[PDB]
């Protein structure tokens, strides 16, 4: 019933301040509580605090306390949380997570989370990225089964999420990571099997999306 | 002039503050966690509630005193008396030792002020009465004494003490310490009470064991049946630098 | 804090074998202990907490138990879809600490990988790049080798590959090799192909196309 909505990825600069929402709703009780853990490939899953929009509470770990604070809007239902004096190791997802417990209160273990947000602490600036279409061809065709996709390239900085027929198509999609390009510049395909026979009646398109640029792009694949 | 104190009233948003207090210290100590939070503010709040505030009783504090039981390790306790930060500062250092207000009830209440009027049940913000000057049988006065006669009670083996050699007269019998601390140490379980005497800025180089007070505290301490031990701490940044490593 | 150590670092077993995930806490959290299951580009999902207890709509099969610095996770009828890295954390000690991770890898059979080929877009041309994308899709093991040649010539340093994460079906990889030249030097070359080297494969398979 809960579902906690965060705000989408961007960029920083070295020193600067990012502030993270977390819109909650289905909440059963006024009294809960909304953890914070942020995920860093090195670091891994680190606890940074809790909050309890009621009590106005707070508490923090000794790692992030001075550059952490949580606050809540208790009528929008909705935690936030800055993070100042921003490092290159502060580039992580940070999660926010419905806190469980015994108590209404606590915070100990977490079973809804958020989306995560990608916070990208870098100088270098956002880049928005070209989608160019990968055209299903006599070339692209396994025994009755064509293969198509898109290609989004030349984007800064990560992530880019690419859905098609806006999430009406699923099966048989492959989303690749992105490599990081010699330019600094990242790249990304997503290409998806489908029936060869009905490439004239169906349409496909590629609905790419990169928050830190506001770049929403859609591409339809057509044959070749 | 009708209920005019003349000590601080009430801290603000105390209700809140009790909680997250409580919440947060749940949190830290996993012993305690078995506590509901909202019964011990009940607990608190019923203490002191529409009744006089220059007329509490210990039995006001008595169901407070139960949601808050608590078992620390009673060889390792430290009192203290006119030295709270320092005192606090050694406990944050070194974890193993527990001051008053590293307990829960204790924890809660530092620092706060509260009182309520007798006819309404609403918390007054205006003033609060003073120890001395208005009322010694205040919310605060009382609670602290009733929390301070069960942390001593128990107290066992070696308990320690932390003296300011500064202020005055080290010791002081109608403090809080010498009045209610010091005479609930039941010596059946408390064998030596050994004393820290911290200094100045390198301004007494003599020695403060032989402070008058320190004697009377000895002779106090020793017609229960109890050891007395003493120390000098002459440089106490090092002393906390020490304790760290 | 506590130093959550898990063991071992990655573990692969077959769909149908018991998984025994292991949990080390530098010092006692007492049964102040939950685990979690991340699946790739998701958020944690919550299995156990208080060392044993499962949560709301998770199955019988995951199954915590131990306490002090001591705990397992045991997933005895392991499926494909629980290809995942799982963590522990307690809660018993301010601040919470969770471990390193220990990722679940899915053994299958060996499947060899269907490979397509893309030529550049013309509206990418008209940029001036040129990106020739070939694909593996679905295979086992993840071990595949790519190698562009571009009128029969071994090209070097001018593509990229990319894995995909195991599926969670399948339990079979994909991969994406990409060939990036100017227009000028596209322009010059007529004949490019993508030859693949799998161990399903019984020999070398090449895609190719030309221009036009
Ligand atoms: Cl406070
Ligand atoms: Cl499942
Ligand atoms: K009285
Ligand atoms: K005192």
């Amino acid at each position: 019933q809960v579902q906690l909505v965060q705000s989408g990825a961007e960029v920083k600069k070295p020193g600067s301040s990012v502030k993270v929402s977390c819109k909650a709703s289905g909440l059963p009780d006024a009294t809960y509580a909304i953890g914070w853990v942020r995920q860093a490939p090195g670091q891994g899953l680190e606890w940074m605090g809790r909050i309890i929009p009621r009590l106005d509470a707070e508490h923090y770990a000794q790692k992030f306390q001075g550059r952490v604070t949580i606050t809540a809007d208790e009528s929008t239902s909705t935690a936030y949380m800055e993070l100042s004096s921003l490092r290159s190791e502060d580039t992580a997802v940070y999660y926010c997570a419905r806190g469980l417990g015994y108590y209404l209160y606590s915070s100990y273990y977490f079973d809804i989370w958020g989306q995560g947000t990608l916070v990208t602490v870098s100088s270098a600036s956002t880049k928005g990225p070209s989608v160019f279409p990968l055209a299903p061809s006599s070339k692209s065709t396994s025994g009755g089964t064509a293969a198509l996709g898109c290609l989004v390239k030349d984007y800064f900085p990560e992530p880019v999420t690419v859905s098609w027929n806006s999430g009406a198509l699923t099966s048989g999609v492959h989303t690749f990571p992105a490599v990081l390009q010699s330019s600094g510049l990242y790249s990304l395909s997503s290409v998806v099997t489908v029936p060869s026979s009905s490439l004239g009646t169906q349409t496909y398109i590629c609905n790419v999306n990169h928050k830190p640029s506001n770049t929403k792009v859609d591409k339809k694949v057509e044959p070749k | 002039w009708r209920q005019q104190w003349s000590g601080p009233g009430t801290t603000k948003r105390f209700p809140e503050t009790v909680l997250a207090r409580c919440v947060k210290y749940t949190e830290i100590h996993p012993e305690m966690r078995h506590v509901d939070c909202q019964s011990v503010w009940d607990a608190f709040k019923g203490a002191f509630i529409s009744k006089h505030p220059c007329d509490i009783t210990e039995e006001d504090y008595q169901p407070l005193m139960k949601l808050g039981t608590q078992t620390v390790p009673c060889n390792k306790i430290l009192l203290w008396s006119r030295i709270k930060d320092l005192a606090h500062q050694f406990t944050q250092v070194q974890r193993d030792m527990f001051t008053l207000e590293d307990t829960l009830l204790g924890y809660l209440a530092d620092d706060l002020t509260w009182c309520g009027e007798f006819a309404t049940s609403k918390i007054n913000y205006q003033s609060c009465p003073d120890w001395r000057k208005d009322c010694s049988n205040n919310p605060v006065s009382v609670f602290w004494k009733t929390v301070s006669r069960r942390f001593a009670e128990a107290a066992c083996d070696v308990v320690h003490v932390m003296l300011d050699g500064s202020r005055s007269k080290i010791f002081d019998k109608d403090s809080t310490f010498g009045s209610v601390e010091v005479h609930n140490l039941q010596p059946e379980k408390v064998q030596t009470l050994e004393a820290w005497v911290i200094h100045g800025g390198r301004e007494d180089s003599r020695d403060l064991c032989q402070d008058p007070t320190i004697k009377e505290l000895e002779s106090i301490i020793s017609k229960r049946n109890i050891q007395f031990s003493c120390k000098n701490i002459y440089r106490p940044d090092k002393f906390l630098q020490c304790v760290k490593n | 804090e506590i130093v959550m150590t898990q063991s071992p670092a990655t573990l692969s077993v077959s769909p149908g074998e018991r998984a025994t995930l292991s949990c080390r806490a530098s010092q006692s959290v007492s049964s102040n202990l939950a685990w979690y299951q991340q699946k790739p580009g998701q958020a944690p999902r919550l299995l156990i907490y208080g060392a044993s207890t499962r949560a709301t709509g998770i199955p019988a099969r995951f199954s915590g138990s131990g306490s002090g610095t001591e705990f397992t996770l045991t997933i005895s009828s392991l499926q494909s879809e629980d290809f995942a890295v799982y963590y522990c954390q307690q809660y018993n000690n301010w601040p919470w600490t969770f471990g390193q991770g220990t990722k679940v890898e899915i053994k299958r059979t060996v499947a060899a990988p269907s490979v397509f080929i893309f030529p550049p877009s013309d509206e990418q041309l008209k940029s001036g790049t040129a990106s020739v994308v070939c694909l593996l899709n679905n295979f086992y093991p993840r071990e595949a080798k790519v190698q562009w040649k571009v009128d029969n010539a071994l090209q070097s340093g001018n593509s990229q590959e990319s894995v995909t994460e195991q599926d969670s079906k399948d339990s079979t990889y994909s991969l994406s090799s990409t060939l990036t030249l100017s227009k000028a030097d596209y322009e010059k070359h007529k004949v490019y192909a993508c030859e693949v080297t799998h161990q399903g494969l019984s020999s070398p398979v090449t895609k190719s196309f030309n221009r036009g």
